[PDB]
């Protein structure tokens, strides 16, 4: 029983490194992507002053 | 008897897979998905029929 | 010509500029989000099927 219940507990609480590593990888990319977009957006208004203020 | 019982179960599993497999609720292997055309052309009529049997 | 109460050429510029700025925003959003159909405005049908697939 112990062995079986430990297995069940793992299926419910234990983490799957493969899927979790994947999400960490995906998270980092989306972060780097957003940061780049943010940087470009932060410069959007910089176009306005080009119109002689 | 045991083997028959075992297969009895697999038989049901096959039926389940058939009456559950779906591409967004459009059951695919139960038969309900008969020949459906896929317009793969920029103009009308340029389609290809796909048939999923039971 | 030689008028000082109308600059239709300028008006045209703004019109195109606006269109460009709008396009920039939509792309930026898609890039930052990672999804093309963010709002249903992008694709009413896409949202419908994507949500059900999700």
């Amino acid at each position: 029983i112990n062995e079986n219940v430990n297995a069940s507990k793992s299926r419910i609480k234990d983490t799957d490194f493969a899927k979790e590593t994947t999400a960490l990888t995906k998270s980092q990319i989306l972060s780097q992507a957003s940061s780049s977009v943010l940087a470009q957006a932060k410069q959007a208004p910089n176009a306005a002053l080009s119109l002689l203020g | 008897v045991a083997i028959q019982e075992e297969i009895t179960a697999l038989n049901d599993e096959l039926n389940r897979i058939a009456e559950t497999t779906s591409f967004g609720g459009n059951k695919l292997l139960n038969g309900t998905f008969s020949t459906k055309s896929f317009q793969i052309g920029a103009d009308n009529g340029e389609a290809v029929m796909l048939t999923l049997k039971d | 010509a030689v008028n000082v109460n109308t600059n239709v050429a300028a008006m045209t510029a703004q019109r195109y500029l606006t269109g460009a700025t709008n396009a920039q925003q939509t792309s930026m959003e898609r890039l930052s989000s990672g999804f093309k159909i963010n709002s249903a405005k992008d694709d009413a049908a896409g949202l419908q099927i994507s949500n059900r697939l999700n």
